[PDB]
């Protein structure tokens, strides 16, 4: 399968998540995603075919994971934007007030701004600290998806937020949204990963 | 807040 940020993948034929970013670890291909999406050795599938397995993850505390892929996977330095793509150029971290977009299998590509950093989300499973908050909307299924600036600087992967009864926070004003992502920087260093860029 |  072609690995692009924002597309759907399933875990052990059950849950769905979104791909964050294509990366490599030496000769190994992978993608970064949300920790809450799977446990170590869980099976990742894209369009019904097995593409790899969870190599590692941290959740709760943090919300991160990387999936090692088989060799036949094609890593691409891109993030889905409808039918078009945003080119991954690096990982400079943007500051509070910067505009950012996020891509995922449920609500597609949504943009907004970063409103706060170092937020704690109290999930039922336990607290997740150090999240950055934006006001782009998202829905169930978007987790693990890419957060990127229009300039191509990768920011992190979708963790969670304040979803309403319809499954997203797209029906509430930007001012009331709390959409949290895990920073990409600590995930790349923690696993020794390099981002695929174009 | 929920994970996703």
């Amino acid at each position: 399968a072609n690995i692009v940020g924002g597309i759907e993948y399933s875990i052990n034929n059950a849950s769905l998540c979104s791909v964050g970013f294509s990366v490599t670890r030496g000769a190994t291909k992978g993608f970064v995603t949300a920790g809450h999406c799977g446990t170590v050795n869980a099976t990742a599938r894209i369009g019904g075919a097995v593409v790899g397995t969870f190599a590692a993850r941290v959740f709760p505390g943090n919300d991160r994971a990387w999936v090692s892929l088989t060799s036949a996977q094609t890593l691409l330095p891109r993030v889905a934007n409808g039918s078009s793509f945003v080119t991954v150029r690096g990982s400079t971290e943007a500051a509070v007030g910067a505009a950012v977009c996020r891509s995922g299998r449920t609500t597609g590509y949504q943009c907004g701004t970063i409103t706060a950093k170092n937020v704690t989300a109290n999930y039922a499973e336990g607290a997740v600290r150090g999240l950055t908050q934006g006001n782009a909307c998202m829905g169930r299924g978007d987790s693990g998806g890419s957060w990127i600036t229009s300039a191509g600087q990768a920011q992190g992967v979708m963790s969670g937020g304040n979803v309403q009864s319809n499954g997203n926070n797209c029906g509430i004003p930007a001012s009331q949204r709390s959409s949290l992502f895990e920073r990409l920087q600590p995930i790349l260093s923690q696993y020794g990963l390099s981002l695929v860029t174009g | 807040a929920a994970p996703l």
